[PDB]
This record gives C-alpha cells, structure tokens and sequence, in this order.
C-alpha cells in the first residue's frame, strides 16, 4: 500500500533519499539487534545457573526453618547504582536449636541479591531486543515497502502526465 | 537507596523479617497486587515473592519487567517451586534468540 | 437513451436479500439501490453478480454481460433453466434477460448493451415489478467510449476518458431506483443497480471507479489479497460501506424485532480492533498480545471465516436466508459476550479456548446447516453460555 | 480533520466582545497540542507506547481526548461558544503549564483549572 | 506458484471419467496444507524456530516436500495423472488423519497410505 | 559536495612533474575517509555514542574536520597545491598509518 504523497518531482526526490536512510537505518538496526542477542545469550546463561542454585538453597533455608514465636520482632536496605551494556539501562545492587536456621538465611542474601540484579538485566536487556525487533520489522515489513511502492508510482504518474502533454500540445500544434 | 519487599506464605517468608525486610503477607489474588502496586509508590528496590503467590498474579507482574526498579524476584515457599521462574527465563531467551540455547 | 418517465421517485428503504451474509449484514443493498463491485481480475465480481441473479428477492433480472467472456454468459444459458424455485417449480430463467456483448463483439455495442438493459429494466418496473439489472462490466463501456472518443478526435479527459465520461455513469445510475410508476394506480416499482468496475491493477483511484462511487452508495471492494488467501467473497470489510446501512438496521430490527444493528455493529467494531491488532502481531507476535486482546482476535477470526467467507459454489453456502442469517451471527456474538465476561471474573484465555473446542467447532458448520432447522444454530447458544460457566470453576 | 483545514476570517471575528478574550489563545494552543499529540499517536501505534516519550505519552492521549470528545459531538448537538471553549480549556489542563507557550500568563491564572 | 496461481474452470476437466474420483478432495487438502505450511515458514524466519507449534513444524515440513518432490519434476519428467494423484497421497499421508479436513472419510480408507 | 562531483581528466593532470608525487593517493584516500566519517556519523545516532569504535571516533572527527577546514576555505582565500596537499596530509594524520590502506608506505614515511 503506497503513500498519501502528491506525484510531483520534488516528491520523488524525497521518497529516494527517505528510502535509502530506512534501508541503512534497517542494516544498522539489525547489527544491533545481533549485539544485544549475543550479550543476551551470556547474561541469560548466568541467570539460570544462579537461579537454579538460589532455588535449591533458599528452598533448603526454608525447609530447615519450618522443621525447626514474635522472636522475628527486631535494618538493611540496598544501594542501585547503574550502568549501560551497549545502550540499555542496567542496575548495579549492593547490600546498604533454631540458630541454624536462622543463619542460612544470612547467607543466601548475597546470592538473592546478585539474582535480583542479574535477573533485571537480563529482563532490561530483553526488552531492548524487543524494542529494536519491532524497529527493525516495522520498517522491513512497512516503511521501506510504502517508500519503494510510491516510489515506482510516482515515476509511473510523471511518466503518464509528460505523455499527457505532448499528445495536447500535438493537438494544439495541429490548429494550424 | 531503596527498601526491599517480601511477599510469601508466613512459614517460609518471616524470617526475612530480621533483615528489615518488608515481609507481607497476602493469600489472595486482591491482596497480593494490592500490596506490590504500594511497594512500586513507595520505590522499592526489590520485591521478593513466592511461585505459588506469583502465579496469583502474572498481569501485575509483567506491569514491572521493563521498569530499572523495582525489580520483582521469584522464590521458592518451603514446598518449592512451580517451574515459573526457570520457565520465565525459558520463554525470554526462546524469545529472543529462537532457542533452546542453553 | 431516453429515461422512461415517471411520476416520482422514492427512497429505497427496504433490504434486497441476497443471501450472501457479507452483504446482508455488514454491506446492505436496498431495492432500488445501487452498489459497485470494483475490484482486481480473479477477484470475485463474476461471481458475486451471478450470486446475486440467482438468490436475490427480486421480480426479475435483466444480466448485461459488458465486454466480458463468452464462457460467462453461456454459463448463465445453461446452469439458469435447470435452477429451480422449489416453492413454484419455475427456474430462473423464467424471470431473466440476458444481454451479451462480448469482449471480441463489436466495441460501440457495449455501449449498446447497457442502455438496452436499463431500458428493458425501466419497463417491468413500470409495470409495477422489483428488477435488478447487472452490469459485468462498465469498464468495458467507458473503454468503447475513450476508443469512440478517439475516432472522433475530441479533448481527452482523464486517462484519456472522454470529458463526458463522468455524467454519463451518474446518468446511468439515476436511471435506477424506487419509483412510483405512471397511470392512475401510482403503482412503485424498482431498478436496482450492481455493476462490477474492474480497474487497472486494482487501482481504485482510477476515474471509472471514481466517478461510480461519485453517485453510488455502496461500495463492495474487492481484494485481491483475500481472494489469494481464498477468502470469498473478496469483500475487503474495512474499506467496504454501505450507506445504506442506517437505515438497514431499523428496518432489521422492526421486521426481526431484535437489535440486529447492534449486533451489526459489534461485529464492526470487533472487525476493526483486529485490524488494529494485527498491525502489532506482523511486527512483535502474537505473544504479546493480552488475554483481552487474544480473544478479539478469535472472535474476528471467527466472524472472518465461519459468517464473512461463503463459497459460492456449495450447496448450503450458496445461499443464506436472512432468519438464519441472524442466527449465525448471534452465536458467535455470544461465545465473545460470554468469554469476555469469563476473563474479567478471573478465567484466562487460554482454558476457555480448550474449554470449548467443541462448541467453537459447531460454531463453524452454521453455514451448512439446513434452513429447515436452524434450531440447531440457536441451542448453540446455550450451550456456549454452559459450558464457558463450567470453566469459570 | 482540523489540520487541514481554515477560517481566513477569524481574526476580527472572535475575541473580547465577540466569543470570549481566550478564544485565540485557546485555540492556537489546540492546534500545536494537536498536531503534536497527532504524530506522537502514530508513533506509538507503529513502535508501540514505550518508544515514546513521557510527556509524548501525554500529548497522544490529549489527541485521543480531542478528537474523540472535542471533535465528535453528533450531528444534533449544538455547543454554545461558552460550552465550547470552556471544554477547550478541559483538554488544555491535560497538559503541564510549561507545554502552553501560546497563551500568555495573564489569561493561564485566570482560566487554566 | 500455486498459491497466486489458479485454473477458473478445473472442475469441468476433473473428477471421475476424466481424472480420478480423488482429484478435487486431495487438491483442495494439498493447497490448504501447503499454504498453511508456508505460513510457518514465515513465522520462522519473523520470529525463530521457537515461535512454531510442533504441528506447525510438521507443516512447515509439508511445505518443503511440496516444493522439492511434487512441483519440482524436472523440465523432460512427463506425470500421467495417475502418478501425480498418487504422488499427492504421498505427500498427504505426512499430515495426521485427523488434519486431513477437506477429505471425507470414504476417500480416507481408498487412499491414504 | 566532493562525493557526487567529478573530473574525469584529473590523472592527466596529477602527479610528479605536475604537482606532486602524492597529489593522487591522498585525493583517493581523503575520499574514503570522508566517505567513511559520514557512515561512523549516522551510526552515532542510530545505534549510540557507545557503539563507536574509537577508530570510528576519528573518522567521525575527520569528516567534521575535512568540511570545516578543508572544504570550507572561504571565497577569497586562494590555496597554492602545496598548501593544499599539506593540509590534506595533516588532515589524514589524525588516523592511524593502519588505517591509510590507499597510499604506499614510500609515501606514509615521506609525508606523515
Ligand atoms: N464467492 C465465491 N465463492 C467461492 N469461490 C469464488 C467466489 N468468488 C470467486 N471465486 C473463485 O475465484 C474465481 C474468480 O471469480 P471471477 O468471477 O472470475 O472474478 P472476476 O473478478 O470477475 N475476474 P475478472 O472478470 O477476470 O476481473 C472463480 O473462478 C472462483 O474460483
Ligand atoms: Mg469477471
């Protein structure tokens, strides 16, 4: 489907430029697309692993704690910094009879925090490749089609209106 | 500097109370997103929750995946997981990569 | 090339039943109407006309095949006297004219066989009769008038069209419509007018369609993209309109006592969010798309191939009257209806498709239920709002 | 489609005396919300919400309100001048007191709830 | 390609006493399943392997033995009828019965492989 | 505009004897460099400042720098050949010798 655009030779010459922009642009939305995705694999790869083993250990902490009154009645809060990986923006976290139980929860904060950030990142970085897809797509599958539809249009529509002219001013020239 | 949140099952979750953690404790699909949509107006860093609470409540969840904070984080309770949190990473690589790539 | 008199002319207010759901529901004729068929080669005109000759309710059909192929209007000749109305033993050829001027026949007599039609039309209609005349095709008409126009070495119009190009469809078309016939009785009458424009590439900006569309008030555009997909009638349903639909829709509900319009109406606008839809799911999938969005997608895929797409060429899909007509179109109003409500109590998308696999399947053999029994498209209703209520558990 | 489209006469014709001393402002204020509002709607519809920025998030949901309450009043609806410019000033308030650059701080304090 | 392709008239040449009693039913089942299989290309290349249904892949399946076995003959293969039907079988006998839609039963149990 | 313009007699022209010997291979790499400044600057804005090689950096700095001073002469400053071979020079001495791929090191080590 061709663009609302008036066949004029200006026109043409717009659409031709706009057109090799978006073809360019496309490339270039692409290579990125590609970077993210490889950046992505690895990032994701450290989410699993630390994802499974903070499962079974925080799995385990509450298990021991269960088997074991208002003694939970008596601070910590966490600093983000942040980062850019490629473009995104990425955050950066630090830490700001029963007494067995209790302790192995002491020690799964590091890791729950470092999945907190991992899994942020990679939920940031997957975002991202979703944003430039649809760049990428949108232009591959609509803008450059309607530039190069109108285009070839155009050329068609000038080349009918000089032909137009010529059969009047031979009709013209022929009053005489 | 920002607070941390903790949505779960009073027997798995309480201990986290020690830290100073925000522990709640919601048991209803109301209740649990009611609690979470405060805890993002209150700029909390970090929002742990349980699998069984989090499976309540998958539509204020993905509300938040895009937003740097807070980031919300699946737990197991003391009776485990339902698969969501390894799935959840299962379905964003397929989808980014056309995997399975690990 | 004279117009016969008349005393008056009426608004055409009352449907045409064609038979063809598209049309009925969403792009109403009225007698005495007239509607254009533009659309690419292979697109679907011959057919929709030919349909339409054969199942509309009216007297009689005067059939102007203009500058089209022979095969056609043999076809006619021999599939029309073996067409037999059951209820009256007569077949269509009793109540049919056939003008033929083929595409390698003489070129002025396309001209020709237009008028010849009109005219004829004009006549019953004096006598008090309800005739549609068909025009297959009027591009070829204004083909013998650019070719004529050249011949006589007159100042082109538009793509070489004659200046006159323009007024003479408008005269053609306001030769159709209601009427109160001349003599003392003030007998009414009708013309109603379909005439297929087959444009150059399917351009529509082309100055026949443009000039058609000028005088016509409704617009069935055929696409050639659907008509590749295999979705006939090719009726492109976002572009398509009938101004006559208003009016339609009051006159539905009287006869049908029911909010038709309505029902008319959310399929609209059922029909236009997917297409909203759609633009999202070409470009990131459909993944992403919420359990809201999801379904609208199911209930418009479902208007799109259980009610719009009809073949022609089936012996139940051929035609559908106008009771089971609304009975299709309730059914699947209702599957949307009572999801929707099942998603906002807590239900998602995704058990209520597997829920109801059974009933979605009914659903789509409405079309080739009998006429005789269209109680089996309404218990469907019921069942719909059951077996989703299950679900909701 | 309001873009398009003009008055060549409308100058001497409104204003203090006329329709109301706002009615200028207003509605060269609507103009630049709308056209602004109008791109920023297409974007969203092609890039999705989120390639959008915060303040474009407005001004498209201004273009929405606009055409959708503005804009489309029926064919037997008959708006006082009042009736219209006082709605005008509705779809106005949407946006931040900065974004308005066309009206003058004199008429904002006296109008803009 | 079959898909932009189309014969208006093929009824009138096929069927019994021309071809074979299969001719229409496998034809209208071969298109179906092929551009339906085509559609799963797409999909894959759009969005990756992932994106596919494991019925989807079957198709997708469907679509590249069409192609490579049944369209593709070679420009000195001659195919009587016979052989080309039977081919169709072939290629049809890939999908599960149950997918098989277009085709009634009795043509099921005389055919399919 | 250097990219679209043309002389299809300058060999004829160019060279030891002429002008001078290095008149040639700096006009062909000068070309690409601009040509590839233009590409590393549209870069910028489509994927980022961070995703510019710092090789990518320069060639961006170049083609800035090769509009600004030497395209951008003024219209009444007249530039002996010598001056303007100089200046080219200088111009391509913001890149690295591993990068002037378009002329022979005899030349790299003559000129800098
Ligand atoms: N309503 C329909 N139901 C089923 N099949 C259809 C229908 N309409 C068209 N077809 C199929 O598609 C073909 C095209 O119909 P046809 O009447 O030749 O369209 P057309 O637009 O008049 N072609 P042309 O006259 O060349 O511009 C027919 O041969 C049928 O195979
Ligand atoms: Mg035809």
């Amino acid at each position: 489907m061709r663009l609302n655009v008036n066949p004029t030779r200006m026109e043409l010459t717009r659409l031709k430029k706009q057109l090799t922009t978006a073809t360019r642009g496309h490339k270039l939305l692409k290579d990125k697309q590609d970077e993210l995705m490889r950046q992505f694999i690895l990032l994701i790869r450290k989410n699993n692993e630390l994802r499974q083993a903070i499962e079974k250990e925080t799995q385990t902490a509450m298990k021991d704690f269960v088997l074991a009154d208002e003694l939970l009645a008596l601070n910590v809060s966490i600093s983000v910094v942040e980062k850019n990986i490629m473009s995104v923006k990425v955050p950066l976290m630090n830490f700001q009879e029963l007494d067995r139980s209790i302790d192995g929860f002491t020690q799964l904060l590091p890791k729950l925090l470092k999945l907190a950030e991992v899994e942020k990142t990679c939920q940031l970085m997957a975002e991202e490749i979703e944003k430039t897809r649809r760049r990428v797509n949108a232009l591959e599958y609509m803008t450059i089609p309607q530039l190069e539809e109108t285009i070839y249009y155009i050329k068609m529509k000038l080349e009918e209106n000089e032909r137009a002219e010529v059969t009047r001013l031979i009709k013209v020239k022929n009053m005489g | 500097t920002y607070k941390i949140g903790v949505v779960g099952d009073k027997d798995s979750v309480s201990p986290f109370r020690l830290f100073g953690f925000d522990v709640q404790h919601g048991t209803t699909k109301t209740e649990i997103r009611k609690t979470i949509d405060e805890m993002a107006k209150n700029e909390y860093g970090v929002i742990y929750i349980t699998e069984q609470c989090a499976n309540l409540v998958p539509e204020t969840i993905e509300r938040y995946k895009g937003q740097l904070t807070p980031a919300i984080i699946l737990i197991p309770s003391h009776q485990g997981t339902l698969g969501i949190g390894l799935e959840e990473i299962q379905n964003s690589v397929e989808k980014a990569v056309g995997q399975n790539i690990l | 090339r004279r117009g016969r008199p008349i005393k008056q002319k009426l608004n055409p207010d009352v449907p045409m039943i064609t038979g063809q759901r598209v049309i009925d529901t969403f792009f109403p004729v009225t007698k005495g109407g007239a509607a254009a068929v533009p659309g690419p080669f292979g697109a679907g005109k011959t057919v929709v006309q030919h349909q339409i000759a054969k199942w509309s309710d009216v007297d009689l059909v005067v059939y102007v095949g203009c500058g089209e192929r022979g095969n056609e209007m043999t076809d006619v000749v021999n599939e029309f006297p073996e067409l037999i109305d059951p209820n009256t033993g007569e077949s269509l050829m009793e109540r049919t004219v056939l003008i033929a001027n083929t595409s390698n026949m003489p070129v002025a007599a396309r001209e020709a066989s237009i008028y010849t039609g009109i005219t004829i039309a004009e006549y019953f209609r004096d006598m008090g009769y309800d005739v549609a005349i068909m025009a297959d095709s009027t591009s070829r008409w204004a083909e013998a008038l650019r070719e004529m126009s050249g011949r006589l070495e007159e100042m082109p119009g538009d793509e070489g069209y004659p200046a006159y190009l323009g007024s003479r469809l408008a005269e053609y078309y306001e030769r159709s419509g209601r009427v109160i016939a001349l003599g003392s009785d003030q007998r009414e009458g009708s013309i109603t007018a379909i005439s297929a424009v087959s444009p150059s590439g399917g351009d529509i900006s082309e100055p026949v369609t443009q000039n058609t569309l000028r005088v016509v008030k409704v617009f069935w555009g055929l696409d050639s993209s659907l008509a590749q997909k295999r979705h006939f009638p090719s009726i492109n349903w976002i572009q398509s309109y009938s101004l006559y639909s208003t009016e339609v829709g009051r006159y539905m509900d009287q006869i049908l006592q029911q909010d038709w319009s309505d029902m008319v109406t959310e399929g609209m606008r059922i029909l236009q969010e997917e297409e909203q839809l759609n633009e999202i799911v070409r470009l990131v999938g459909i993944d992403s798309l919420s359990d809201n969005d999801r379904l609208t997608l199911e209930v418009a895929k479902s208007i799109r191939e259980d009610y719009l797409q009809q073949n022609a060429f089936d012996d139940v899909d051929t035609f559908t009257s106008r009771e089971k007509q609304f009975n299709m179109l309730k059914v699947i109003l209702t599957f949307g209806k009572e999801a929707r409500k099942a998603l906002s109590l807590g239900a998602y998308f995704n058990e209520i498709m597997e829920g109801t696999v059974a009933v979605r399947e009914r659903i789509s053999r409405s079309k080739y239920i009998p006429e005789e029994e269209l109680a089996k498209i309404s218990s469907i209703n019921e069942e719909i709002k059951e077996t989703i209520q299950l679900i909701v558990s | 489609d309001v873009l398009p489209s003009l008055s060549r006469l409308k100058d001497k014709g409104t204003g203090a005396g006329k329709t109301r001393e706002d009615h200028a402002a207003t509605m060269n204020q609507l103009f630049a919300a709308y056209a602004q509002g109008k791109q920023a709607k297409e974007l969203a519809v092609v890039l999705g919400e989120s390639a959008l920025s915060d303040i474009d998030k407005i001004y498209a949901k201004f273009a929405e309100r606009f055409e959708n309450e503005y804009v489309n009043q029926g064919f037997y609806t008959n708006r006082t001048i009042t009736e219209t410019l006082d709605l005008g000033w509705e779809l106005l308030a949407m946006l931040p007191r900065t974004e308005l650059k066309r009206i003058k701080d004199d008429l904002l304090d006296k109008y803009l709830p």
